[PDB]
RNA sequence: GGCUCUUUUCAGAGCC
RNA sequence: GGCUCUUUUCAGAGCC
């Protein structure tokens, strides 16, 4: 059974607040995409788009300080459904899921299980089926390098692999590009990154590594809920 | 003339900093190695000027950059017979696009589509040997119009011509003035206005590095810049990618890569060197004739 | 237009690099940490562009640096009585000059001359207590014109107004508008045009750091910048030095200290901030009238 | 018997070739002056002037790299006699030799006994009587800290006293400033620096330790030979 | 290489 | 503090 031909790295940036309150309703404000070719370990496509939040329109000073995304940036931006549509259109042009086997990769579980999960509700979109399974790279890294969860933060991962962060930290595209560097190194080291997490009934579950390598469905624009 | 959009940014940041507390100011100040001693209003003005210095330094960053934001590299592969007979009707069979960001100098997009020819549908032994494109590939492939639409869909997605200044870059004049020219006639498509002008890297390389025209071949250009060929030669996408490598090396060396060849009434002409640096229009899928 | 003097300097440099051997190129290019791989011509053009991107960049900011090169800090001490009586004729008793290089932010010159008063030749008890200047110091001192000459000689020697853009700077307006004004009258000297305008650092501090005029005293300005007084308070030279410490700090925080005050028909006037940054004329020893 | 009120640091830069040939005719190309107040241990005056050589007008590639002095800085520069006149004007203004007791100080002995000595002859000037004796700080440093001559190079002196060089080495001013830093530290350490070298009949001689602290005559612009 | 324009003319910018 | 100018207007530059 063959390996994924492509990996999509997605690192959402979202509205936020000092202290990171637990019950805060996050809204995606940046949608970066990095297409890594697993055969050649080259980045083939990078797509960055800012997302205009409808509920919390005005970004907090703390959010501006952390992510680097300005108010003007999210004002001149499309709304999430339009951004998502554009991201899928890129994925369809690359023929992911039809010609090439592919997976989604995120730095942790929140990106997909929280950010996308909540944003889709706020955008009145059904959860796109193609995004229900993914590679959590922290999970992979933790399992492959035998380190606790606490030692899997983006900075630390790069540090333990002889790398400095490349670009502006918390600029979604830059995080994705740096996550890509980890995914490359891990593949070079011999860890064939497997889909290890899933959304089922809206609650986060682990994907068994005993299960065969399975492709992510070809992406489709989810219909309005 | 504070009318520059950079100043509204500074106004937004200054107010953001005006809200900051003595501690927040002392914090973000230590973070930039700036002096931390003083009073609220001193620390406030100091940090505000740092962000002013930074933004203005950054916005005036026009070195190793082009006036175009993107350079869109295309190297068609077309049907061919051995010995290149004079009257063989060429058809594009590979449409690679390598989109290069001119500021970051990274390839932001690579895109490869194969094309099913409809005139000489059956590829030649030589053609297969040269391009490395199997008959099976062109058989499964879409019609040229369909492929062009896809290519345009990519350009529209990356906001070329609308939000970003861009131009097409070609190794030689053949791709646009011949292959696409002939192909559009065959596919009965009006020649797309976005492809009427472009950069000929051979022209650019020739009178930048002061080398004769016979020495501006793809393999030679690379061997001259002190680099070998990446991937399989005569393969569109890989050609384009290696072309993009030359393109970068030149922008780094400080070549203002400029549109040097237009096409007017099916006739290849050169664009004047002295004429103002102009950007390609936003791409549109051309209509049938 | 290309007719600028810099372009003839590049041509000699280009010819200098056109003679450089393939060994000399890879060596010099590595020294600038630039990529050294390639062929004779590629290395040649690459190095040629760096000397072009350096000499045009250096000459761009040569005319962009239209700010002063020197700030010339003077803080007169003058005769006075207890309680500052209204009709007491003031005479300058200390002429201190602190010359500050704005680029390096280092004090290049400290010069102190004492002056012998000829109206109220005997110093006040209060005056000596304040300024810390004994009778013996003024008795052995030269007359004001001889002192002004020596101060102008130092300014000519450092080439202020001829080779270097410069402005005088004082704590308050008193120094020029009151003390020097009264002194030139008394000495029967025409008021020197080089001192007809200056930087009042109190106006400059108050505007830059957003503080009331009541807060703009010398010891308070220092305190608000998180620094204590160096030397003996009310001692002209030491005052001038601490004023220079403020100037440096302000220049570091991004304040372009500009002339904001002038004399005109014996009246103190304010100078427009929007007015282009003009330097003081080269000093001249005034004639007697 | 009282000490000097001022120390007057001079570190000439001169025209030169690769390999420092012995018989070379040097021409002063930089005339820095650093005026140090011995009482307050503070630099009161800093004065740097470039000098246009008349014989060897073009600086060698080696000379330009060593000193950092560019050809054009030399072209626009005054000739030596004009530069010297200016330096003397400064010293007169500071009342050196009249009101205040002073000494010249150099890093080594060449500055006065070789550079100035030769440069005068080339400029048709008599040797300035005020420059006949000086403090060789390498001789002072070598005697006070009891190190061989080999360990008295400017950069080594700084390291031994826990210092890093400030600015560009072989730039006259920066040198003089750094030499003044050693001068200050040595005065702090307890070495009352005194004149230890002189010229007599164009011959380089030592000045005795036990000979009382004598000042240097007030500077005069020398008459043409 | 063949050219053609340019006080960047020990040099620059092109053209077939 | 009080004012005054300015599409840097959640800001900027000044004045008494
Ligand atoms: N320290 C933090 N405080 C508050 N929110 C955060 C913090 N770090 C990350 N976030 C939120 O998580 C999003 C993605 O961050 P990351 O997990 O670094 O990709 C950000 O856009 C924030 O909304
Ligand atoms: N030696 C050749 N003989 C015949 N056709 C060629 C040859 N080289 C290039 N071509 C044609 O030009 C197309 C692209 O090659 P290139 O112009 O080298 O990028 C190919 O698909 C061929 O149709
Ligand atoms: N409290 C005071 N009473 C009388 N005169 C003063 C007072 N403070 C300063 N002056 C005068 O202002 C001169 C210098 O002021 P300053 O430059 O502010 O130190 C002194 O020489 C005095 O003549
Ligand atoms: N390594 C060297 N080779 C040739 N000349 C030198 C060298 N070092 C110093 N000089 C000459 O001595 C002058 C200043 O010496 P110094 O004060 O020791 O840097 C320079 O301007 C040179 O002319
Ligand atoms: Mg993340
Ligand atoms: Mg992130
Ligand atoms: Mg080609
Ligand atoms: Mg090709
Ligand atoms: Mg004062
Ligand atoms: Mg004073
Ligand atoms: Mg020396
Ligand atoms: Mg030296």
């Amino acid at each position: 059974d063959s390996y994924y031909d492509y990996i999509c790295i997605i690192d959402f940036e979202a509205t936020c607040e000092e202290g990171n309150p637990p019950e805060f309703v996050h809204e995606i404000i940046e949608f970066p995409v990095v297409l890594l070719n697993t055969h050649t370990l080259e980045i083939e496509d990078t797509f960055q788009q800012y997302v205009r939040p409808e509920i919390n329109t005005q970004l907090s000073d703390f959010c501006i300080s952390l992510t680097g995304i300005t108010q003007d940036q999210v004002d001149r931006a499309d709304t999430f459904p339009q951004v998502l549509k554009k991201v899928i259109d890129l994925m369809k042009l690359k023929e992911l899921g039809t010609k090439y086997k592919y997976s989604l990769l995120t730095d942790g579980s929140w990106d997909m299980s929280k950010f996308l999960n909540i944003q889709c509700q706020l955008s009145r979109l059904k959860y796109p089926p193609f995004a229900k399974k993914w590679i959590n790279i922290r999970k992979s890294y933790g399992n492959f390098y035998k380190v606790p969860r606490s030692q899997t933060k983006l900075t630390i991962m790069l540090e333990k692999l002889g790398m400095d962060y490349d670009g502006r930290p918390n600029c979604g595209l830059d995080d994705s590009k740096n996550i890509a560097r980890i995914a490359v190194r891990m593949l070079q080291d011999g860890c064939e990154l497997r889909i290890n997490e899933k959304m089922h009934a809206g609650q986060l579950m682990s994907v068994s590594s005993s299960l065969p390598i399975e492709g992510t469905p070809p992406p489709q624009m989810p219909h309005f809920r | 003339d504070f009318s520059d959009p950079v100043y509204k940014e500074i106004a937004i940041t200054n107010g953001c900093i005006n809200r900051m507390s003595k501690e927040e100011l002392r914090a973000k100040l230590s973070e930039f190695k700036l002096e931390t001693r003083g009073v609220k209003d001193v620390l406030k003005k100091r940090l505000k000027n740092y962000y002013k210095k930074q933004k203005l330094m950054l916005k005036e960053s026009n070195f190793a950059d082009s006036y175009y934001d993107y350079i869109c590299i295309i190297d068609f592969e077309a049907t061919c017979e051995e010995g290149n007979p004079p009257e063989f009707v060429h058809e594009i069979i590979e449409f690679p696009v390598v989109l290069l960001n001119t500021h970051t100098l990274e390839i932001e997009d690579t895109f490869q589509q194969y094309v099913r020819p409809e005139i000489n549908t059956q590829l030649s032994d030589f053609c297969i040997s040269l391009t490395g494109i199997t008959q099976d590939q062109v058989d499964r492939a879409d019609t040229f119009p369909q492929v062009l639409k896809k290519v345009i869909d990519l350009m529209k997605l990356k906001e070329l011509g609308t939000k970003y200044k861009y131009s097409l870059l070609t190794d030689g004049s053949w791709d646009m003035s011949k292959f696409l020219n002939i192909q559009c006639q065959l596919s009965r498509l009006k020649y797309p206005p976005f492809a009427k002008k472009w950069i000929n890297i051979r022209k650019s390389y020739g009178n930048f590095y002061k080398v004769p025209r016979s020495q501006t071949k793809l393999t030679i250009m690379l061997e001259k810049l002190g680099m070998d060929y990446d991937g399989r030669p005569n393969c569109g996408l890989d050609d384009s990618k290696n072309i993009a490598r030359i393109a970068v090396r030149m922008l780094q060396d400080g070549c203002e890569l400029r549109i040097n060849e237009k096409m007017h009434a099916g006739q290849l002409m050169s664009v004047s060197s002295s004429l103002p640096i102009e950007g390609t229009p936003p791409p549109q899928m051309p209509h049938f004739r």
